RNA sequence: AGGUUGACCUCGGAUCAGGUAGGAGGACCCGCUGAACUUAAGCAUAUCAAUAAGCGGAGGAAAAGAAACCAACAGGGAUUGCCCUAGUAACGGCGAGUGAAGCGGCAACAGCUCAAAUUUGAAAGCUGGCUUCGGCCCGCGUUGUAAUUUGGAGAGGAUGCUUUGGGCGAGGCUCCUUCUGAGUUCCCUGGAACGGGACGCCACAGAGGGUGAGAGCCCCGUAUAGUUGGAAGCCAAGCCUGUGUAAAGCUCCUUCGACGAGUCGAGUAGUUUGGGAAUGCUGCUCAAAAUGGGAGGUAAAUUUCUUCUAAAGCUAAAUACCGGCCAGAGACCGAUAGCGCACAAGUAGAGUGAUCGAAAGAUGAAAAGCACUUUGAAAAGAGGGUUAAAUAGCACGUGAAAUUGUUGAAAGGGAAGCGCUUGUGACCAGACUUGCGCCCGGCGGAUCAUCCGGUGUUCUCACCGGUGCACUCCGCCGGGCUCAGGCCAG
RNA sequence: CGGGACCGAGGACCGCGCUCUGCAAGGAUGCUGGCGUAAUGGUCACCAGCGACCCGUCUUGAAACACGGACCAAGGAGUCAAGGUUUUGCGCGAGUGUUUGGGUGUAAAACCCGCACGCGUAAUGAAAGUGAACGUAGGUGAGAGCUUCGGCGCAUCAUCGAC
RNA sequence: CCCACCCAUACCCCGCCCUCAGGGUAGAAACGAUGCCCUGAGGAGUAGGCGGCCGUGGAGGUCAGUGACGAAGCCUAGGGCGUGAGCCCGGGUCGAACGGCCUCUAGUGCAGAUCUUGGUGGUAGUAGCAAAUACUUCAAUGAGAACUUGAAGGACCGAAGUGGGGAAAGGUUCCAUGUGAACAGCGGUUGGACAUGGGUUAGUCGAUCCUAAGCCAUAGGGAAGUUCCGUUUCAAAGGGGCAC
RNA sequence: AAACUUUCAACAACGGAUCUCUUGGUUCUGGCAUCGAUGAAGAACGCAGCGAAAUGCGAUAAGUAAUGUGAAUUGCAGAAUUCCGUGAAUCAUCGAAUCUUUGAACGCACAUUGCGCCCGCCGGUAUUCCGGCGGGCAUGCCUGUUCGAGCGUCAU
């Protein structure tokens, strides 16, 4: 199976300028970061979970964190993208654990964040003092905040005493019965229907 | 270039009772009207099988086989023959491998190039630095045109530690010809085995012998090989008591009397 | 070895330059090295050669001739220095071209421009010689 | 005066005041239009190919783009590109073949503007003209210019706190500029050292080139810190001042919460796609709705559910680049090669024209490119010169073969050429020239054996210093003897 | 018991032997002469005896026919890429693959890094789905090697079973 | 029917080369062990298969390699080695680079292709230089005169010309002076050749103006568009005069 | 025997292979974004003391100004340069200029150096004639100005 009846030698790609480009990205990062400096050179980006069954073991970086994920960390929406934090208002909130998780990220963000004031001579109540404006600081957020536990911890140990009993009838009957449920959903009801009304025919 | 010999209006002649049947250039009133056109037999055509861009140029290598190699020209850089087998002038070093003190080569003391050469006379590199200064030849051929002129043999390579002697000796060994320097943490095959020939002269510092069993264990994936021979004297193996209490009688000599 | 992306180190260019270079480069180009005594009384080197320089030269057949620079012909890249020609069949004398890195020069052709150029060198050297030691 | 005098609307004129478009380039990009050779035995489905040619339109990138998305999960979250998904799902005469996407990792990340609301206690908006630079006019515009709002919301309330404007600016960065180390030391060869030998020196510079032959130190440059002078921008630690007329954010809420039409969608036709049951585009016909609409890749009805919110618009980056400009390189080619072109090459030349389109580099280090004489009408020749060399004479480095002339040798009664083997003539490579070992005689010296001390070693073998006093060791010179020595033979 | 031709391989001893002071017994020595150079030997040209179709291609079974070749120099034709397959060498090994990317660099080199991913570790069925031990991972007959000499029995083959 | 004799690459014996096969070779005085020693057998070859070696351009390493006291190349009735492809040396010429060994790499090996480009033979001093009637004498010039000039003669075109002028086309070929080579299929002092200069004067001759056959703008309509139709149209397409 | 034909050798021819060279191609990589009605790309014609071409330039024509360097250019001729300097150069840089006839090409045309129109200025006896010079006159479209047309809608 070689795809070659067309004319390929018109389109062919090489590769000789990888390194070149490696140079040309990684003077762009460096002069990225020179302008950026003190600040880091990428957002903070919030914790989310990989969509459909094969991959939602795991976890990684998302585009940005929910209004309500700002509103329950006191961070204002227009004040947020000014300090470091990606905003993504297409997100929502399913459930208590991703929500909570992020505003604990975003708890620990401003907790280590140092904000100077826009004028040095008039410092305001919201800015960093002076004297705590000096510290060892990070320039990788992608780096300081990663994913530190993408999957969940692969052994554990328990003692015997609380091994837990299981399901009655075992594992495999519980998963047939699933599926013999999940088959059988429409007859069972369509037969409850026709015997309630043969019922309130015949009472 | 894809359009060579390929520029040209041209068309055959057709079968006949004269010329060939190559494609042949029209017109008139030049010498190149009616010559041969397209053909890899002809002047001025396109050459058989064009060369192209996308052959392969880059060879992709195990890097398990990497440092299998790195570490077997390593190894035979401590073995004092093949250092004389390769070439290098070594009947003045003291010892091999050669260790000097990172004290003369931490900071700016080998800074100058004066310092450095001194350095390399007082340790014994000096007689074969002076075999690379006096080997320089012209190259036979292209590649003089080509931007190869010269060519000499190798001299020695320095190996430190830049965390702890610094950068400023790769500065003052550079200008010596055929001297080289690298890091202890970046070792490259094609300076311990050049022309894939072991036994390179190596001059380390101690600040790189001391890192040399952390750089080792720093490598993940990799682990320093098993050797299928436990024992390499065979010497040592055949005429050992063990195998000869055991052999049967000979059964003749090296030459053989010629019976008829 | 060269370090500077902007340096070049091939031949084909480097010849290209030497021999298509204009007249104002080719007067670099055409320098001479100074007697030793205008090296001790001048701290300079090298200086541009120009008409009315005394040389001596060092190189070839004419060597140990001395006199006074007639032309500086940088079209073919040689100076003409008096009294050394040859002669023509015919009998006629015809100038004897001389590179001017085969002479040494030991009468400068002094005025306010070369004045300036050799005060502008020595400067240099001795601020060079300062910073780096 | 009313048969008059005007206000609008629409349509015109002007070398009116001020502007703008065209063409070039087109490698890459956005569209339109659109083959055939080819591959299928042939061949109208197909394939080549949604390609070549043709046409229109931009930029340094273009385009796309902040979901009428993917999904079905514990849910991801604008666009672009790389890897993988994957030669997979799927499409396909009589089969040749074709062929995506979601997730996942990475590069790069950036968000927003309108229409649909009454400012109605005040068109608060704007082009142009004249300015004394304060403004004043001719107008546009209510068939709607500002402020406010864009679904992530918002509008109205409640509530108590927060937020803001200007002006300097040390210092740093980008770009042209001045300047940088060391032998022309001695000898030999050579026309000329840049070659060989010796003695040095510089090196954060031993890249490259030139100079009469292979030059780190003769010259230009090369390395590194800097150092002169100049211009224009950007970044920026900090420092002075106005403070709330006004705007802005957060929190909560009864209520309100406008959201794009010949458009969506349906049928049909053509075309296209992996989406010939699930694709997109266009034409014709029909032609919507308000928790409505689109989508959820098998047609339909009923009941649910999940996701967004079309028919208006803008936006850097990661990506492409056979065009242009600048630059650096190569296990590339070395004048029939490499671009058609290393040269006054897209030139000379051909064709009515569209177009087609070559051949052709090298004296010598330096013209020193042959003075003068002589012979010829001249071209030239001979002497004599230049040069290191004319066996380099502007037919010019080297100078092969085919082919030609002279000289020398040979053969030849309708082919030569070739193989085996002698001979003749011509011309040659080897081999040999004497070595080794004894016995005498004559010389010239004690690096004879032993012992002592030191040193090194393989730890019992050696070297070094003293000792030999010449029946011992080492060379030389004359003889004599034995052996081995070249070719052809008996 | 004579007469003649061609040949002399090997290189201390070893062995078989015999006619046994030695030898003709597992391969030539001894004596002598001329010359010591173009004399032997070699190359080239030529004559002489004998021998000897012009190459390549095509065709079929083969010849013949046919085609190309005036001569010389230089050029001139199974290459590269992708994808498979068998074999060889190498590394690691139920794992393996750094090089999309990131870090680093004396800067297209070299060195370092890991998430995902590909292949393999499980198959079968159109699919829904299910998913590999009765036994020292079984019995029998062979089978290299080992053995305490009774047997244990690798790879592999044939056959009967099990999942 | 008999006797002897001739000779094949066949058969016998001997030497040597290669291939295959079977043995030997370490308390190593021990070896390009990828070596060496002993023994036996065999030897044609198309398509085809496999192995080893020779050569060319370039790359890494190495030979402290060769070289202006002469590298590479070329010629050679001069030699040596190899079965061979080839390798090495001597002599002559010449002038600036090149080679051996181990790995790496390829635009790597020619007698053919009516092969490409370039150069050169025999044919061969050959075919031929025979249409348009035709030339001759003296003098001059000149190195040289059938084909230069002057004179002297002889002829031809024969007014639908071998005459005198134009249109198209050419472009300086026109005129003067000078001239080596090349060209004028013989020669050349001559030349439309070569070199340096000079020469074309208009109110009245043409062009310029008019319109013919015809072509192209504009209005307007087609066409995705490059553009097509349209030339009097379904156009507000303009002139004159007078005014207390 | 010579000549002739052929072979062998030396030298000389013919021819331009081989070797060495390379201000040139070819391929890769890095950087940059900049044509035109304020008239582009392209074309034609001219310009040097002595040039035909290539190169450069436009009647200010192998060029001018400005900045910088600091003593040339060269084939010949002719001049230098106060060298202690407003300064050579076929020099570099380049911000000011010049920039013929054309060409999207723009008064109408063009196979014509053809034919006009508008407004100024100058000269020749010149209110009239003649000549020269300068500035202008394309199309589509936008905003605005001004002059208009139409019972199209009205007021009066």
């Amino acid at each position: 199976n070689n795809h070659f009846r067309k004319h390929w030698q018109r389109r062919v790609r090489c590769h000789f300028d990888q390194p070149g480009k490696k140079v040309t990205r990684r003077l762009a990062r460096r002069a990225k970061a020179a302008a950026l400096a003190p600040r880091p050179v990428d957002k903070l980006r919030p914790i989310v979970r990989c969509p459909t069954v094969k991959y939602n073991r795991r976890t990684r970086l998302g585009r940005g964190f929910t209004l309500e994920e700002l509103k329950a960390a006191g961070i204002p929406r227009l004040l947020a993208p000014t300090i470091g934090i990606a905003v993504d208002h297409r997100r929502k909130n399913l459930s208590e654990e991703s929500l909570a998780a992020n505003v604990q990220r975003l708890k620990d963000y401003k907790a280590r964040l140092i904000l100077f004031p826009r004028k040095s001579n008039k410092p305001k109540k919201a800015d960093t003092p002076k004297d705590q404006q000096t510290a060892e600081t990070t320039t990788s957020l992608r780096t300081s905040f990663g994913v530190e536990q993408p999957l969940a911890p692969g052994f554990t140990e328990i003692s015997k005493s609380e091994i837990p009993a299981g399901i009655e009838g075992g594992a495999y009957r519980a998963l047939r019965k699933a599926r013999s449920d999940a088959r059988l959903v429409g007859v069972r009801e369509k037969r409850a229907k026709e015997k309630a009304e043969a019922e309130a025919n015949k009472k | 270039s894809e359009k060579a010999g390929h520029q040209t209006s041209a068309e055959s002649w057709g079968t006949g009772r004269a010329v060939a049947r190559i494609p042949r250039v029209s017109g008139g009133g030049t010498h190149r009207a009616g010559q041969g056109a397209f053909g890899n037999m002809c002047r001025s055509g396109r050459m058989f099988a064009p060369t192209k861009i996308w052959r392969k140029w880059h060879v992709k290598i195990n890097q398990g086989q990497k440092r299998f190699a790195t570490a077997s020209a390593l190894a035979a850089s401590a073995v004092a023959p093949l250092l004389m087998a390769r070439g290098h002038q070594v009947s003045t070093v003291p010892e091999v491998p050669l260790v000097v003190d990172s004290a003369a080569v931490a900071g700016d003391a080998v800074a100058k190039t004066a310092a450095a050469y001194k350095l390399l006379k007082a340790i014994g590199a000096g007689p074969d630095v002076e075999k690379v200064k006096k080997s320089k030849k012209l190259r036979a051929g292209k590649g003089k045109m080509r931007g190869r002129r010269h060519r000499q043999r190798r001299g020695p390579l320095i190996v430190y530690s830049p965390e702890h002697d610094g950068k400023e000796l790769v500065k003052g060994f550079r200008n010596i010809p055929g001297v080289e320097t690298c890091p202890v943490d970046a070792l490259n095959l094609l300076q311990l085995a050049p022309g894939g020939h072991l036994g390179r002269f190596i001059v380390w510092t101690s600040a790189a012998i001391k890192q040399l069993d952390a750089v080792y264990e720093s490598k993940k994936g990799f682990f320093l090989p098993a050797n299928i021979v436990s024992q390499a004297d065979l010497s040592r193996l055949i005429n050992s008591t063990e195998i000869q209490s055991v052999l049967r009688a000979p059964k003749g000599e090296a030459r053989t009397k010629r019976a008829c | 070895m060269k370090v500077r992306p902007t340096v070049s180190s091939s031949r084909r260019k480097a010849r290209k330059a030497h021999f298509s270079a204009p007249s104002s480069v080719r007067r670099v180009i055409m320098s001479a090295p100074l007697s030793k005594e205008l090296r001790e009384k001048y701290n300079v080197r090298s200086i541009p050669i120009r008409k009315g320089d005394e040389v001596q030269i060092v190189r070839g057949a004419h060597k140990d001739k001395e006199g006074k620079v007639t032309s500086v012909y940088r079209l073919k890249y040689v100076i003409h220095v008096e009294r050394v020609t040859r002669e023509k069949a015919t009998g006629q004398t015809v100038p004897i071209g001389i590179h001017p890195s085969n002479v040494v020069i030991t009468k400068l052709h002094l005025d306010k421009d070369r004045e300036n150029i050799l005060a502008r060198i020595k400067a240099g050297r001795e601020q060079v010689a300062k910073a780096k030691g």
